[PDB]
RNA sequence: CCCUCGCCAAGGAACUCUGCAAGUUGGCCCCGUAACUUCGGGAGAAGGGGUGCUCCCUGGGGUGAUGAGCCCCGGGGAGCC
RNA sequence: UUGGAGAGUUUGAUCCUGGCUCAGGGUGAACGCUGGCGGCGUGCCUAAGACAUGCAAGUCGUGCGGGCCGCGGGUCCGUGGUCAGCGGCGGACGGGUGAGUAACGCGUGGGUGACCUACCCGGAAGAGGGGGACAACCCGGGGAAACUCGGGCUAAUCCCCCAUGUGGACCCGCCCCUUGGGGUGUGUCCAAAGGGCUUUGCCCGCUUCCGGAUGGGCCCGCGUCCCAUCAGCUAGUUGGUGGGGUAAUGGCCCACCAAGGCGACGACGGGUAGCCGGUCUGAGAGGAUGGCCGGCCACAGGGGCACUGAGACACGGGCCCCACUCCUACGGGAGGCAGCAGUUAGGAAUCUUCCGCAAUGGGCGCAAGCCUGACGGAGCGACGCCGCUUG
RNA sequence: AGCGCCGGCCAACUCCGUGCCAGCAGCCGCGGUAAUACGGAGGGCGCGAGCGUUACCCGGAUUCACUGGGCGUAAAGGGCGUGUAGGCGGCCUGGGGCGUCCCAUGUGAAAGACCACGGCUCAACCGUGGGGGAGCGUGGGAUACGCUCAGGCUAGACGG
RNA sequence: CCGAGGGUAGGGCCCGUGACUGGGGCGAAGUCGUAACAAGGUAGCUGUACCGGAAGGUGCGGCUGGAU
């Protein structure tokens, strides 16, 4: 189904995901449907995530499933906050 | 009963497609070749590019005649075609393949690698 | 040297059986009520007619008939019945 | 929307069939200058209400027949046989163009 | 043994000065047909498909009368050995 | 307005014309001489030649019945494991390659009242009762192997019948609409599967229907190389009617009817080429190019074919033909690296038979978790750029 | 620490050896007993874990010229008419608004590219944010020019 | 029925190759003559035709891009 996940940017032993939704079937950092934030898992920024918490939910509603550690770092942005 | 101007059709992939018998390499005065006798023959048609070229001379067994080969258990065996299989001067095939059934008098007569190549012995 | 294509390939020919099986027995209560309907023959036309309708939309349960061929195999059964029992009627039953 | 195209109906030998051709124009990609370019789209004519040397509008349908792709739409003007004769006119000099 | 004739396994011009002789081909309908050419031809080039009988449907012509009958030239289905 | 340099060379000398040549930047490069380190990239453009070996797609016992071992204990029971089997779901994604294709293939903007979409989400309703088969297993016959054939039993989320009809499907009439869109009336037709826990309550499933979302199919306008020393092409050809076929339009396919369709605005034919985002260059215009990354297309030794399925005419699925290769006990069998490595051949030339699922992602699973040569990384090469040393 | 080069273009000069030989060469050209042009040496110039060479693409090439060329004698006017298609077309007024112009709007994926900030000690590389555009879909607007339809005109052309 | 392909026959295009043959380009240290550039010793050039070892000649007509 359409999936919100992590597509891996960056460059080698410098992991930076763009959160995103797009089709389970594509390839992993392939043409996505939309992007919806960033990730850093180094935190090598202060703000290493970013999310659109108001599109995300939208997605959510309209079917969207979220990866286990995309729901954790969505959780993060308190998209799940209710 | 395969003699000189005799056609022939190749069962190989040599890439003759058809010989005609020159002499029956069977004594001084052979008049006719039988399955399982060689020959010696003139290349008439092949096709592009094969192993062998229209105008070669080469040998071949019989492998098959529109004679019946008769046989001592009173029975016989007769094929469609005349046919060769193009040998060196070990009997050995020079082609990789053989096509269609062979005669089991091959066998005896010393063309064990033609006679496992077949698709059947007859 | 081996997998669960092999179960795979397996699974299909026992399906395939049965959608042939299926089709063939929809085809021919299909033209035999077209035939009745033709020399019309309206009760025995129409009960046939209904038992490939039948026969039909139980194929689309499955894997066999896709919801709209179902339906377009049925509008053409019903359309030529109808047609061809014009040529004198009356149709004696249902439907419709 | 479902392009719209205006044009003459240059054949109407085909039952239910109209043959109209259209014309376009626009500046040529790199010398700048206008230039005319022309396409005969085959029209459906349900009623075979169309004669030869109309102007029609034709609009992009589901397909009707392999190369039938247009209805036409409605009459625009009529009696147009000067404008099929420059076609004709030009078909004709092409057995002069030949060895 | 000769003549005229018929058939022949496998081979198929190996015959002979020479395929001599003898085979092959063979009518009609249809499809199709090269170099070259003086544009006529070459051409029946070559090559190939059809061919009997039965039933059903049908198109024109001749004689009648415009019709039946007779006679002529077709066409389309489905079959049988 | 952030952007534009020229020089050598025809003469005894001159101006002009004109070609040749050079200085610049670029490369998936190669070759010579030389060669310390590191990071990020990047590496068969030739034979889409041929390939030894391993690996690249499986998972679910919370769908079912068993075989073997094992743990607890009273042959039975639980249970754990294992193994296949039956039944789901995935295997149509991901990965590779660029042969073919000058095409609605691609780009771009549109159409579908001519259409489909498994899993996911939201909303509506529902799961009543019967019957049957095939493997496993057993018993035989046949093999070197591939494996195989026959008889006999047995379960299920396997198959079938009946009911129920929320609703949907179809014919005909009516209203709205206006290409086959929505609504309604008689008839006719169609539902279902159970499992697991902590057990008059839950979770996972199953059923019909509307919708959503995602992913698609088809159609259309315009753009898409060279040769006119290719100038005429066309019988499913162009249109119609009727059928067949599809999810659906269409000569897509068929039967008949008509004689049409296309072309100097380049048909037809030949050659070359996958196309784009981009890339290199250039003052710009333009020229050149499309490997790496992204998107789309096409192919899976050559070719045809359908089956299963929501989806394939399916790279590691099926059938057949061909070419080629291999095994064999000589009776017969097997194979498809343009997946990851690796071999060989060809070439001026292009890599490790490495590590791991820890991350990210994908499949299956309630979950644990299993699989994942996608991937994350490590290896080799001054191949490229960047940084650093030999003070 | 190496590689190329030191006649001119083009930055870097001397000695010896050779003597139209051996050889160099991208173009022009060097070499025949005092060669900055061959071979070595010293010296010098230029780059530096590289330096050079071959191949190919764009540039210089306004040398296919749209921007931005030409045809008396340099390469270049068809031997000459006639005329088909096509290209192009005088003065005035109105309708339409096709080209054309303007505004609004949708589309123009991500990467890359450009400006800024930031992360790997810098860089390469990578992350984050920003600004566009042509092109095409749609809606509204303008009418000079070109087009088209209509009506006049006489200066072109034709006729008496 | 269609159908991969196979077979028979006949056409079309393209490539490689061929005894031999035609001319061409380059080489140059040769042989023959000297056609053109001066009025180049016959002004030149030209289309065509016929001819000659060769450059070339001559006819017919044309051009001046001809010296005096
Ligand atoms: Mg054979
Ligand atoms: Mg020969
Ligand atoms: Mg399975
Ligand atoms: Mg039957
Ligand atoms: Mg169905
Ligand atoms: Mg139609
Ligand atoms: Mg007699
Ligand atoms: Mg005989
Ligand atoms: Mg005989
Ligand atoms: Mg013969
Ligand atoms: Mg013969
Ligand atoms: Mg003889
Ligand atoms: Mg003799
Ligand atoms: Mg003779
Ligand atoms: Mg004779
Ligand atoms: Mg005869
Ligand atoms: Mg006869
Ligand atoms: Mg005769
Ligand atoms: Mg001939
Ligand atoms: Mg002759
Ligand atoms: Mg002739
Ligand atoms: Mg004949
Ligand atoms: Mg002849
Ligand atoms: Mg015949
Ligand atoms: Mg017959
Ligand atoms: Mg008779
Ligand atoms: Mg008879
Ligand atoms: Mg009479
Ligand atoms: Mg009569
Ligand atoms: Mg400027
Ligand atoms: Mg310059
Ligand atoms: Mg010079
Ligand atoms: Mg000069
Ligand atoms: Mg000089
Ligand atoms: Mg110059
Ligand atoms: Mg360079
Ligand atoms: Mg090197
Ligand atoms: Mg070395
Ligand atoms: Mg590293
Ligand atoms: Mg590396
Ligand atoms: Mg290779
Ligand atoms: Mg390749
Ligand atoms: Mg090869
Ligand atoms: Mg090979
Ligand atoms: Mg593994
Ligand atoms: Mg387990
Ligand atoms: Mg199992
Ligand atoms: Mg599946
Ligand atoms: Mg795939
Ligand atoms: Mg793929
Ligand atoms: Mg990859
Ligand atoms: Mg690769
Ligand atoms: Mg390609
Ligand atoms: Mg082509
Ligand atoms: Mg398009
Ligand atoms: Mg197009
Ligand atoms: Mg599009
Ligand atoms: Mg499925
Ligand atoms: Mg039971
Ligand atoms: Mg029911
Ligand atoms: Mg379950
Ligand atoms: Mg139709
Ligand atoms: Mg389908
Ligand atoms: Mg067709
Ligand atoms: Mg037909
Ligand atoms: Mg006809
Ligand atoms: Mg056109
Ligand atoms: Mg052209
Ligand atoms: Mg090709
Ligand atoms: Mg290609
Ligand atoms: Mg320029
Ligand atoms: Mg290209
Ligand atoms: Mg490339
Ligand atoms: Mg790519
Ligand atoms: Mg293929
Ligand atoms: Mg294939
Ligand atoms: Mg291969
Ligand atoms: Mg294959
Ligand atoms: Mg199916
Ligand atoms: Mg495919
Ligand atoms: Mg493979
Ligand atoms: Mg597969
Ligand atoms: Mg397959
Ligand atoms: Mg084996
Ligand atoms: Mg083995
Ligand atoms: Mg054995
Ligand atoms: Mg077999
Ligand atoms: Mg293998
Ligand atoms: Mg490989
Ligand atoms: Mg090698
Ligand atoms: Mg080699
Ligand atoms: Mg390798
Ligand atoms: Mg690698
Ligand atoms: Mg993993
Ligand atoms: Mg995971
Ligand atoms: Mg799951
Ligand atoms: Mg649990
Ligand atoms: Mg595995
Ligand atoms: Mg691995
Ligand atoms: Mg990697
Ligand atoms: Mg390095
Ligand atoms: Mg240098
Ligand atoms: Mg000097
Ligand atoms: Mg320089
Ligand atoms: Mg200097
Ligand atoms: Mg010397
Ligand atoms: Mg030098
Ligand atoms: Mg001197
Ligand atoms: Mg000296
Ligand atoms: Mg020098
Ligand atoms: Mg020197
Ligand atoms: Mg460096
Ligand atoms: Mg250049
Ligand atoms: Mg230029
Ligand atoms: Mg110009
Ligand atoms: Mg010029
Ligand atoms: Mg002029
Ligand atoms: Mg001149
Ligand atoms: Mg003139
Ligand atoms: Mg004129
Ligand atoms: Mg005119
Ligand atoms: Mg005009
Ligand atoms: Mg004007
Ligand atoms: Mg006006
Ligand atoms: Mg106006
Ligand atoms: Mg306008
Ligand atoms: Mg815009
Ligand atoms: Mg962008
Ligand atoms: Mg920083
Ligand atoms: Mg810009
Ligand atoms: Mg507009
Ligand atoms: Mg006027
Ligand atoms: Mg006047
Ligand atoms: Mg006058
Ligand atoms: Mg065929
Ligand atoms: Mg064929
Ligand atoms: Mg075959
Ligand atoms: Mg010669
Ligand atoms: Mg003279
Ligand atoms: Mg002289
Ligand atoms: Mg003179
Ligand atoms: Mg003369
Ligand atoms: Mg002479
Ligand atoms: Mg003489
Ligand atoms: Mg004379
Ligand atoms: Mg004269
Ligand atoms: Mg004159």
């Amino acid at each position: 189904m359409v999936k919100i996940r992590l597509a891996r940017f960056g460059s080698k032993h410098n992991p930076h995901y763009r959160i995103v939704v797009t089709d389970a079937r594509r390839k992993r950092d392939g043409k996505y449907i939309e992007k919806i934030g960033y990730y850093d898992p180094r935190k090598t920024t202060p703000d290493w995530l970013k999310v659109d918490v108001e599109r995300a939910r939208y997605w959510l509603s309209v079917g969207a499933q979220p990866t286990d550690t995309a729901r954790r770092l969505l959780r993060q942005a308190g998209v799940f906050r209710q | 009963m395969i003699q000189p101007q005799t056609y022939l059709e190749v069962a190989d992939n040599t890439g003759a497609r058809k010989i005609m018998c020159i002499r029956v390499l069977k004594g001084s005065n052979a008049k006719y070749a039988t399955v399982g006798d060689v020959i010696v023959a003139s290349v008439k048609e092949a096709i592009p590019r094969g192993a062998v070229k229209e105008g070669d001379v080469v040998k071949a067994v019989v492998v098959r005649t529109k004679k019946e080969i008769k046989r001592p258990d009173g029975s016989a065996i007769r094929f469609d075609d005349n046919a060769a299989v193009i040998i060196n001067n070990q009997l050995e095939p020079r082609g990789t393949r053989v096509f269609g059934p062979v005669a089991r008098e091959l066998r005896e007569k010393g063309f064990m690698k033609i006679v496992s190549l077949a698709p059947e012995v007859l | 040297r081996n997998l669960s294509a092999l179960k795979r390939h397996r699974q299909s020919l026992k399906r395939r059986l049965r959608n042939k099986a299926k089709k063939s027995a929809i085809k021919t209560l299909s033209k035999k009520a077209i035939q009745l309907a033709q020399e019309g023959k309206a009760e025995e036309a129409l009960k046939i007619m209904r038992k490939a309708e039948s026969l039909i939309d139980k194929a689309a349960k499955g894997s066999t008939l896709h919801k709209n061929a179902a339906a377009r195999r049925k509008s053409r059964l019903m359309r030529k019945v109808r047609q061809l029992l014009e040529a004198a009627g009356a149709p004696l039953i249902g439907g419709g | 929307p479902k392009k719209v195209l205006t044009g003459v109906v240059v054949s109407d030998k085909m039952q239910k069939t109209v043959t109209v051709l259209v014309e376009r124009q626009f500046p040529h990609p790199l010398y700048g200058k206008v230039i005319k370019r022309s396409k005969k789209y085959l029209a459906h004519d349900p009623e075979e209400k169309y004669k030869l040397g109309d102007v029609v509008e034709i609009i992009e349908s589901r397909p009707i027949s392999k190369r039938k792709r247009f209805r036409v739409l409605r009459l625009v003007e009529s009696g147009r046989m000067d404008l099929v004769e420059k076609y004709l006119i030009r078909r004709q000099n092409y057995e002069s163009l030949s060895k």
